RNA sequence: GAAUACUGCCAGCUGGGACUGAGGACUGCGACGUAAGUCAAGGAUGCUGGCAUAAUGGUUAUAUGCCGCCCGUCUUGAAACACGGACCAAGGAGUCUAACGUCUAUGCGAGUGUUUGGGUGUAAAACCCAUACGCGUAAUGAAAGUGAACGUAGGUUGGGGCCUCGCAAGAGGUGCACAAUCGACCGAUCCUGAUGUCUUCGGAUGGAUUUGAGUAAGAGCAUAGCUGUUGGGACCCGAAAGA
RNA sequence: AAAUAUGUAAGAAGUCCUUGUUACUUAAUUGAACGUGGACAUUUGAAUGAAGAGCUUUUAGUGGGCCAUUUUUGGUAAGCAGAACUGGCGAUGCGGGAUGAACCGAACGUAGAGUUAAGGUGCCGGAAUACACGCUCAUCAGACACCACAAAAGGUGUUAGU
RNA sequence: CCCUGAAAAUGGAUGGCGCUCAAGCGUGUUACCUAUACUCUACCGUCAGGGUUGAUAUGAUGCCCUGACGAGUAGGCAGGC
RNA sequence: GUGGCCUAUCGAUCCUUUAGUCCCUCGGAAUUUGAGGCUAGAGGUGCCAGAAAAGUUACCACAGGGAUAACUGGCUUGUGG
């Protein structure tokens, strides 16, 4: 709201808070990013470092499908299995009868390993798993299930 | 709620300072000091008006 | 409405004051007015009259009787402050002004309602006076001179300078 | 010095309390009476100018 | 004229009251007003500045952090104090039985602390019981962590995150980034 | 503080206070600085109130401890605010005051003459 | 042997003049009094007079004493022999938008965002909603890739608050946020290379004056506001030119 | 080989006594660094002050300067051009210097009373045609710093002096 | 100290008048004059530190106590019309 | 002993080229050329934090500048007198 504003505030005075030396004026050192080699340089060098130039190897038609790969970590593993059975699961760890837990279903594409799951085993189906997260559900006396 | 200046208002005077009602009672502002008659030496007095 | 109204109103009870810690001590008086003493009357309808003083009334006024029989002055108050105390006295251990105080000098009770568009003395007034100046007339005739210097105007003379004069 | 110090607090652990360890600023001198006697004061006044060249 | 030493007329610069307009907020702030002036106890000043503060100082505290807090030996009978919001939080298994009085709490919250046999108080009942602040813990978040912080001090060699839009290759990675690339940093 | 007031010498006037100065300074124009705020003495119970502990009960107990430059010196005097003075009712005494003293001026080392000086300007 | 000058002290007495009277029950420190009281002791009372209206006072015109250069602007410096302004009315210049930084408010919070769209409606409103999608909850590397607990999620130093003993002084204990530091973990770089074997694959353990915008009991998402940024006519008006 | 200016230290993150860690170090159970435990008391190790102390984010204007004392370069010099420290003006009125950006005094809410600064007190003009000791007589006297200039040289004018 | 050295152009400047045991020059002692400076008091505002609930006391963004402070272009922010 | 006794003796991005790892990629799957990457040097910007650059205008134009010359005034007075 514009009445609310410092163009409100500035009425009366002269210049509206640009300075009477320094006289507001279009472009007074080019627009956009105009000398970023030049006359910028020091703050693209401050505050952007590593904007000039390549690195890498280009990709010609990347398409962000063939990366899809959301991750999951152990400690999040059991919130994929609904709370109306998570209690009941935790208790009384069966090897023969473990919850087994459709990560892919959940959308995600590999199993990570920031730990500590409870020592109830579990059936984990993903499409890839990292070691650490599958020597943690073994230990824990899971096992994981590759899917595709 | 106002500063009331001591030596004057005796009164003020005599809140603060207990002592200055025995003070004004035996005059010790004016007190009288023993006489002596302890002379000064001639190497002094000599010493004084030489050049 | 045209003003909307205010949220809170002050108190109407009025406050009490604080306990006033001043006392009324009697005034005291210049040492030159003793009584009996000849005073110049410097404001008022009887400007430069040479009057004696008579008595101290408890409002702080002086109750003189510059003898009416020899300037016509009548017993009056007069305010300290506008009087100029002479040297000379006069004896007044044959008179006695304890009747004459602040009841007695007390005017009128004047009403709003009266009005003057353009236009007498109180009885025991005149007898008062007389019994009063009739000691004064007395002590004064004993040394010659006071009943002109009472009946003459003081007032000031070219080059007089009061800074300097003694009275 | 904080050797020193610590040799201080520990004679004065035993006797001597109130050692006062702190360094102080030169104070004013104290009085004093300065004798004459084989020290007369004797000293003359301002000198002339002279060229001395 | 003064000669003076420090500059005149200087707000504290510490905030006296809440920036808000709610209500509830301001009715706790005028209790802990009260208790923090009738009371010499230390807890309602602390709690009542607590109650000044912005969104991004009163950082949420999940129920791990208070669950970490009472493991400390002393602290399983004490009562914990969020002045702000208990977010949940999943990563734990397990939860003590313990008396949390705070701002807000998420429903997840409060659902594993009373599900635990504990209690959510408001921090009214929290002045009610504990007027003084007896066996209370004070809890506050991580105020570092927010994504703000990342980019305070930028600097060649501070090791602080640019202000970018987009992240990869190509966005700032090369000629200052590198050495192969002019210089690095 | 010698070599404080050498350095300050020509925006001064010192000298040594008398037993009378001292008392007299006190008693008119002395204001305690009580949680940062400058409080008229007026009162026994105030100064025994921020300096009781160092055994000062009264204001003729800080005047010792000024004239006699006691233990609690610099406590006692950093309690006393920097006193106001009015300019001095016979003025300064010289046509121009921003000589030395001994030239002629106000400024410097009065030692004994700083009595009169602080008596007229209180 | 005195006096006096000079300088200094008195919690010695006293005369004249001037300005001020703030507060508004009481509380306090006191003083004089055997007490009971009184007072000049945490800010003025008492008495009296005149007028009760243009008298005081306000406004206005004038006079008198003293002072006072024309504003705006650029500028080190303007009353300038610098520029714009004869006068008046009306109009007349930091806006909106896309994206965004810091801060603040609000909702919900490991999530968050209904409004592309569907449903419905008292019909551009309000109300209701699925699946997705964006951002976030994982980083690192050019990439192929790999991907976060030795330990009460570490030790040390401080550290608010809390607990115990304490009348207090203090002493212990616990110590969130935050700061400093030594570690651990994940990715990159360099190195070491176990069992095994399509004998060239695999990469277990162990390291480093290396490196990352990381982990180490999540803080974000959304809307709104001031301020700032960029692109836009871009605060308003203004070329000589080009097509 | 000064003066002025300039670095550091004046303790608790300290000191001392034992004995712990290590892959570094020593011939070594030697050190180095970091520690456990113990001891040091209220002057915890000069003075004065401290107006709260630390810390962080974000953003405006500015990026022509000029003056004075002192130091100082070029120049015959300059109200010239260029540096050093400090204080100012710019951005600032007020009292004084008649007048003046900067000099002296002093920095400013609205008033009252008192006292002063710098500067003054014949009259303009508020305030001594004050007091005291001298000097000067100019047919171009002189009369307050910045500052609105004066020199080499000369005089039985007059005063003091060697 | 005074005099000579000492010449510029409209008429003019110890500020002016004037001033000669000075109203000049050197020095000294006093008295006096007056700034938006200093001291005290009131009022306004700002900042700071505090008091106030056995129903406040009236709405505690209120009432109150205490102390200090106040120049300002460019510019920033606040409260208002 | 990690060039010259010390204090000077030199060079980003893009591109090209070489060396190193014999490593990564050419995205339907392979092999071999070819190409592209990662780490480290060189090829050069002397206006040396680094555009690729001839004049004239008295036929001239615009925005400005007393931030800056040419006439007057002011300061100075070498030179002139
Ligand atoms: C003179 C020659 C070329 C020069 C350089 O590539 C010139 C330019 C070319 C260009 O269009 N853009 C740039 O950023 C650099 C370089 O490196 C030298 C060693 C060799
Ligand atoms: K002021
Ligand atoms: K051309
Ligand atoms: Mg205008
Ligand atoms: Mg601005
Ligand atoms: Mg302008
Ligand atoms: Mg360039
Ligand atoms: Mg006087
Ligand atoms: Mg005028
Ligand atoms: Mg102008
Ligand atoms: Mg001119
Ligand atoms: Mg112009
Ligand atoms: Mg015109
Ligand atoms: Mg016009
Ligand atoms: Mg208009
Ligand atoms: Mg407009
Ligand atoms: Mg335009
Ligand atoms: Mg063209
Ligand atoms: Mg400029
Ligand atoms: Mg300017
Ligand atoms: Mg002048
Ligand atoms: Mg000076
Ligand atoms: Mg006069
Ligand atoms: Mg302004
Ligand atoms: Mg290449
Ligand atoms: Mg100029
Ligand atoms: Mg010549």
């Amino acid at each position: 709201p514009s009445r609310f504003t410092k163009t409100r505030k500035h009425r009366g005075h002269v210049s509206a808070g640009k300075g009477r030396i320094g006289k507001h004026r279009k472009h007074p050192g080019g627009r956009g990013m105009a000398g970023g080699q030049h006359h910028h340089r020091i703050n693209m060098d401050k505050y952007h470092p590593g904007y000039f130039g390549k690195v890498g190897m280009r990709y010609f038609h990347k398409q962000q499908a063939h990366f899809w790969k959301p991750v999951l970590n152990l400690d999040k593993l059991w919130t994929l299995i609904p709370e109306d059975k998570r209690d009941q699961y935790l208790k009384s760890a069966s090897k023969e009868t473990a919850p087994v837990i459709d990560t892919l279903a959940a959308g995600y594409g590999k199993i990570l390993g920031k730990g500590r799951i409870p020592n109830v085993p579990v059936i984990v189906k993903a499409r890839f798993v990292s070691k650490l997260a599958e020597e943690k559900i073994r230990a824990a006396g899971g096992v994981v299930e590759l899917i595709a | 709620v106002l500063k009331k200046n001591p030596l004057k208002n005796k009164q003020v005077l005599l809140r603060l300072n207990p002592y200055a009602k025995v003070f004004a009672a035996e005059k010790l502002g004016s007190k009288k000091a023993e006489k002596t008659g302890t002379k000064p030496a001639a190497v002094f007095t000599e010493t004084l008006k030489h050049d | 409405s045209a003003q909307k109204a205010p949220k809170w109103y002050p108190s109407e009870d009025v406050a009490a004051l604080k306990k006033t810690r001043k006392a009324a001590r009697p005034q005291k008086l210049r040492a030159s007015l003793v009584p009996g003493t000849v005073l110049i009357l410097l404001a008022g309808r009887f400007r430069g009259k040479r009057v004696v003083y008579l008595k101290h009334l408890e409002d702080n006024t002086l109750l003189i009787s510059g003898p009416f029989k020899v300037n016509g002055v009548p017993l009056r108050r007069v305010n300290a402050r506008y009087v100029i105390a002479t040297s000379t006295k006069v004896s007044v251990e044959g008179v006695n002004v304890e009747k004459f105080n602040v009841e007695y000098f007390a005017k009128e009770k004047l009403t709003k309602k009266e009005k003057k568009e353009a236009k007498e003395i109180k009885a025991e007034r005149v007898e008062d006076q007389k019994v009063v100046d009739k000691a004064l007339i007395a002590e004064i005739k004993k040394t010659p001179l006071l009943k002109q210097y009472l009946s003459a105007s003081f007032s000031l003379k070219n080059g007089d300078k009061p800074h300097m004069l003694k009275f | 010095r904080v050797k020193a110090n610590a040799a201080k607090r520990a004679e004065a652990k035993a006797q001597g309390v109130a050692v006062q360890l702190k360094r102080q600023p030169a104070q004013p001198r104290e009085s004093r009476i300065v004798s004459t006697e084989g020290n007369v004061p004797q000293t003359l006044a301002p000198v002339p100018y002279e060229t001395f060249i | 004229g003064i000669d003076h030493t420090s500059k005149q007329h200087k707000r504290s610069g510490h905030r006296t009251a809440p920036k808000s307009d709610n209500v509830y907020l301001k009715l706790l702030v005028k209790l802990y007003t009260f208790l923090a002036r009738r009371t010499d106890a230390p807890f309602n000043k602390v709690v009542l500045k607590a109650l000044f503060l912005s969104k991004i100082n009163r950082p949420p505290v999940s129920v791990s952090r208070i669950a970490r807090a009472l493991k400390q030996e002393g602290a399983a009978n004490k009562t914990v104090v969020v002045v702000g919001t208990v977010t949940d939080d999943a990563r734990i298994f397990e939860f003590p039985k313990t008396t949390v009085a705070a701002l807000r709490f998420t429903a997840g919250a409060r659902a594993k602390i009373v599900k635990a046999g504990g209690e959510c108080i408001t921090l009214d009942q929290l002045a009610v019981r504990a007027p003084k602040g007896q066996n209370t813990l004070i809890l506050r978040g991580p105020r570092n962590s927010r994504e703000a912080v990342r980019h305070f001090g930028m600097g060649p060699h501070k090791g602080k995150a640019p202000r970018i839009l987009s992240t990869g290759r190509k966005f700032e990675r090369a000629r200052g980034r590198r050495r192969s690339k002019g210089f690095k940093v | 503080t010698l070599e404080l007031l050498k350095l300050i010498e020509p925006y001064v006037a010192y000298g040594y206070p008398s037993y009378s100065t001292i008392r007299q300074l006190v008693y008119k124009r002395g204001f305690g600085k009580i949680n940062k705020q400058r409080v008229p003495l007026s009162d026994n119970a105030i100064i025994e109130a921020n300096l009781g502990k160092y055994g000062i009960l009264s204001i003729d107990d800080l005047i010792h401890e000024i004239i006699t430059v006691g233990p609690h010196f610099k406590q006692a005097n950093n309690f006393l605010w920097p006193f106001k003075l009015s300019n001095p009712s016979g003025g300064w005494g010289v046509p121009r005051k921003f000589k030395h003293f001994i030239q002629g001026g106000s400024f410097g080392n009065r030692e004994e003459f700083i009595n009169k000086l602080v008596k007229s300007m209180n």
